[PDB]
């Protein structure tokens, strides 16, 4: 469960 | 509810507390819980008699939610109307419910069941020489039906177009109509000699649905709901092959019609000469006495503009008295005018096949008097764990909109923000990364996009093809 | 050497843009803009902007029944 | 956590008070059981010999493997001043407290006890019909008032005052209502033994000027007593203390003789399931529980829709989850409640899921998740939604004459940990309101 990861993007 | 002290937490449950009743000594065995107010049924799927109750509950009560452990059904007027038709009475239902219910059935529930379970089986709609006759085996029914404002062994004619009105009036009135077709004793309609070849196989749930449909031995009319890809084409082919009568299939596409016909021939022994496809390209019909006509709702519901060949086809369809109609994706029949085809087209039996029996508007309930009640439904997770269908790891990706586009999102009107939040760069970047990763994983990927402009932009950006309405066959 | 009492609001560009729109309609909301993630706002309007922002965001969230 | 909490409170007490606390064998018998097994072994070895043994001899008993346990045992024993270390003749001799020694000797050998354990009236009552019902009802009333469900017979002002003055059950007169907190939910999550110990400890801390030693005499003697028998009535403070303890559902009075109840024995030591529930992927909860306490606590984070005699059915919604979070309840605590009250069906299906996971890839031992990960993700995401907006109180510093001064002030703020944001290009920074005064003083200096 990847909730605490930084949001995806460039 | 007499001399029952409420609990301190009874206030939190507004007329929903069900502690006023006591539990039977055999609760450890009885798996059923019944709601005396909302009609919801809680089924224990991990206790004895769970299998014995899983089908009876499906028959008498519609499913609300069926997660892994605890199943949730619901009893409604339409569900009881569907159940009362197939040799089921309040006495038997109550006997089984009491034998399987941890709690006794309340008088309110008994009254609700009794009110609706005793108003069926007094009218039959028959067809003779392209004429619709509302035949009733009893005469005393006339003194009320003929005296009612709407209506008007004895048989009287009725307008074909007025079927959609008379059926709804029958739903409103005590007696609803049932469409039973005794194909065994039906000799006027020419027979079609097609049978399922040995290569055919029927899955256990398909066999169960067919048993629920043909238990009494007389073919009824109604709707079948199976998950997409469950084998609805094979179900329809089996129904046609066992009925052995002239049949017309309505499908909402041309590629769908092509594969419909291809599977039809592959699965059964239908001779090519007896098969006809009615589409925009070719409109020829079988010259044999009996055959199948596979067309689309667009080709059956249009009344203003018709070609010369299509006009001859429509005249053929209207003149001949069909024996069976198969409606693929029936959720569109209650539309403004698609419902007109049910009344205009003449047929002794109507079957609908659809993976979903819901639609945005309230016309979904009109299906009851348009084509009949629902017959069978199948769970998804059950088949997934039994290996009949695949398992899916459904995921929702949250793509944060960048500030440059969000600032315009704030000011832009409703119509423009739709394209704005659909064409954000983060989605493009995520799509590219996922495409590369899954291509390295060797997966076959489909990318859906309703918006044609967005589809074209993505396709031109990624060098991959796009398909939409303008694409030729 | 000058001190100014106020409330520091730390957020992301999207929330900052929403706050900018709210301030543009009501200048008194944001006392000053510190950076693309920080805004100085009036202490009295904090309790009101929190509730009003919740109301505004309720539209983007689908709450059945 | 039971023994740890009791030991921590007993450790915080002064040595002068502990020496007087060890006077009665009843208190000693209760304190002795709380120590670690190695400490208990050493205490039993030392009690029966009237001599001094060097610490090295005690060290010899412990094997190399339990050398770590030896350190914890000796540290815990020395913290309570139970063992008095006397150094003479170049050896660190170890001796036991004389009062503790004499109390243990009297208790074990049936010596003079001064009726510390009380007497017997030989007039027994029906425990199941009266004691059990009385204590169950009273504990249910207090827990119901804690969870906030309406209840007719509200608890007495004594326990209500204790609740308010403690961190438990935060209350405000301006709001005019009482609400549960994070510690309240943790208290409700704790077992019956710890639930009683928490309230008793809060009472112990609350009481001022009733002797501290006397309160422990009464509590430990109550733990000593056995349910289902009479006990004639004691200290003057202990009389009013007994009346107060009657308000917690521990001791029953006719209206001359007091009777301990099941909770009295529960205080000393410990001792399908009710409370087990099923959570579906549709955010539905079906708890096979028949108890107003469980129903009320479930209502904190469940939007209840109906109930039956055998079970309670509800639906998880953003409103209920936000209510629970606003009360200060953590998603970790919620999932802990659900996990420890998971149904056997859910546990078996999760065990099969873990077995399938390990069979597919036994190299990695994945964690055992009883309930679907989607519910956990949704709850944590709602917590993140509540935490989306972040605000601080303070002041902004700008218009710095020199970059050196700007850097000096910002670096000082960072060193004292009151810096929240800075920008060198603009020569600006923000500091917390707490550190505003310190930063201003440093700027002046
Ligand atoms: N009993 C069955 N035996 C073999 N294949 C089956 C069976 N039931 C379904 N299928 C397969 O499932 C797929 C989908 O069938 P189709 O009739 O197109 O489903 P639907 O119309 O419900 O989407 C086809 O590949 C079909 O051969």
């Amino acid at each position: 469960s990847t909730i605490g990861k930084t949001a995806l993007g460039r | 509810p007499a001399d029952f002290v409420p609990d301190s937490v009874s206030g939190m449950f507004r007329s929903h507390d069900f502690s006023y009743l006591r539990l039977r000594p055999d609760h450890a065995s009885r798996p059923l819980w019944i709601s005396p107010s909302d009609g919801r049924i809680i089924l224990e799927s991990f206790s004895p008699l769970a299998e014995q109750a899983q089908d009876f509950l499906v028959t008498i009560a519609e499913p609300i939610s069926r997660p892994s452990h605890i199943h949730e059904y619901k009893i409604t007027a339409y569900s009881l109307y569907a159940a009362v038709s197939v040799g089921l009475e309040t006495d038997d239902i109550i006997s089984v419910l009491d034998r399987l219910s941890k709690v006794p059935v309340a008088e309110s529930i008994i009254n609700f069941i009794k009110g609706a379970t005793i108003s069926y089986g007094k009218v039959k709609l028959v067809i003779k020489h392209n004429r619709y006759f509302v035949e009733t085996t009893q005469a005393d029914i006339l003194q009320m039906l003929l005296n009612d404002s709407v209506i008007g062994v004895h048989s009287f004619e009725i307008a074909n177009e007025s079927v959609e009105v008379v059926k709804k009036r029958c739903q409103e009135i005590d007696y609803p109509v049932l469409e039973e077709y005794d194909f065994r004793n039906d000799h006027r309609n020419p027979d079609l000699d097609i049978d399922l070849k040995p290569s055919t196989q029927i899955r256990p749930y398909q066999e169960k649905s067919l048993s629920k449909m043909f238990g009494n031995g007389r073919a009824r009319s109604g709707i079948i709901v199976l998950p997409c890809g469950a084998g609805k084409t094979l179900v329809g082919i089996t129904a046609a092959c066992t009925i052995k009568k002239s049949v017309i299939v309505l499908c909402t596409s041309s590629v769908s019609v092509m594969q419909w016909r291809q599977q039809f021939l592959q699965w059964c022994t239908l001779q090519p000469e007896n098969c006809a496809v009615f589409t925009s390209d070719n409109k020829e019909m079988f010259q044999t006495e009996s055959g199948l006509v596979v067309s689309t709702y667009s080709m059956v519901a249009n009344t203003r503009n018709r070609s010369h060949d299509s006009q001859k086809v429509m005249d053929f369809l209207t003149g001949r008295e069909w024996g069976f109609i198969i409606l693929d994706e029936v959720h569109v029949v209650p539309a403004a005018m698609f419902r007109r085809v049910v009344s205009t087209i003449a047929a002794h039996a109507k079957l609908g096949l659809t993976a979903t029996l819901v639609r945005e508007d309230d016309k979904i309930g009109d299906l009851n008097f348009l084509i009949g009640p629902k017959l069978y439904e199948a769970n998804w997770m059950e088949l997934s764990q039994k290996g009949h269908i695949a398992n899916v790891q459904c995921a929702e990706v949250w793509c944060p909109m960048t500030a440059e586009f969000y600032q315009e999102y704030l000011r832009e009107t409703a119509r423009k923000r739709m394209l704005l939040y659909i064409m954000n760069p983060t989605k493009f970047q995520a799509c590219q990364f996922l495409i590369q990763y899954h291509e390295r994983r060797g997966d076959k990927i489909i990318v859906f996009s309703d918006n044609v402009y967005a589809l074209q932009e993505y396709a031109l950006k990624m060098g991959k093809p796009f398909i939409y309405g303008s694409t030729p066959q | 050497a000058r001190a100014r009492k106020g409330a520091l609001v730390q957020c992301d560009p999207s929330i900052k843009a929403l706050i900018l729109q709210i301030d543009a309609k009501m200048s008194d909301i944001v006392l000053e803009e510190l950076d693309d993630t920080h805004l100085l706002v009036n202490p009295s309007k904090v309790e009101f902007v929190k509730h009003e922002l919740n109301r505004l965001l309720s539209k983007n969230i689908y709450n059945p029944m | 956590s039971l023994k740890h909490s009791v030991t921590q409170y007993l450790e915080e007490i002064p040595q002068q008070v502990q020496n007087r606390l060890y006077t009665s064998p009843a208190t000693c018998l209760a304190i002795y059981r709380i120590l670690p097994p190695l400490a208990k072994f050493f205490i039993m070895a030392m009690v029966f010999n009237e001599n001094e043994v060097p610490l090295l001899d005690l060290d010899k008993w412990v094997n190399s493997n339990g050398k770590l346990q030896f350190q914890n045992a000796i540290k815990s024993m020395k913290s309570l001043h139970l063992l008095i270390p006397n150094k003479s003749s170049g050896t660190l001799m170890i001796n036991l407290n004389p009062t503790f020694k004499i109390s243990l000797r009297n208790a074990l050998t049936g010596g003079e006890v001064q009726n510390s354990f009380g007497v017997v009236v030989e007039e027994n009552v029906v425990s199941l019909d009266l004691l059990d019902e009385y204590s169950a009802n009273k504990w249910e009333t207090i827990l119901h008032f804690m969870v906030g469900t309406p209840l007719a017979k509200i608890p007495s002002e004594k326990v209500l005052n204790l609740l308010k003055h403690s961190k438990l059950m935060e209350e405000v007169n301006s709001t005019g209502e009482f609400k549960i907190t994070n510690e309240g939910f943790q208290f409700l999550l704790q077992e019956i033994n710890s639930q009683l110990w928490t309230l008793l400890l809060q009472y112990l801390k609350m009481i001022e000027t009733m002797d501290l030693v006397d309160v422990l005499h009464f509590i430990f003697m109550l733990g000593a007593l056995e349910v289902g028998k009479a006990y004639k009535i004691l200290s003057e403070t202990q009389r009013i203390m007994l009346q107060d303890m009657r308000d917690y559902g521990l001791v029953f009075q006719k209206h001359s003789i007091f009777y301990p109840t099941k909770l009295a024995l529960m205080l000393t030591s410990d001792t399908i399931p009710d409370g087990s529930l099923i959570v579906e992927t549709n955010f539905k909860i079906y708890s096979y529980s028949n108890s107003p306490l469980q129903i009320a606590v479930l209502s904190l984070f469940v939007h209840l829709k109906a109930r039956f005699v055998n079970m309670v059915l509800g639906q998880i919604t953003r409103e209920s989850i936000r209510r629970a979070l606003t009360n200060g309840i953590t998603a970790d605590q919620i999932i802990a409640y659900l996990e420890t009250h998971a149904h056997p069906q859910m546990r078996r299906l999760a065990e099969e899921k873990l077995e399938k996971k390990l069979e597919l890839d036994p190299n990695c031992k994945e964690p055992l998740q009883v309930l679907p990960p989607t519910v956990v993700d949704q709850i944590r995401l709602w917590q993140l939604e509540l935490d989306r907006v972040i605000t601080y109180e303070g002041s902004l510093y700008s218009d710095f004459e020199t970059s050196q001064e700007y850097n000096l002030l910002s670096k000082y703020a960072q060193d004292i940990g009151v810096l929240l944001w800075k920008d060198d290009k603009k020569k600006k920074f923000f500091i917390s309101k707490e550190g505003n005064s310190q930063v201003l003083d440093f700027a002046k200096r």
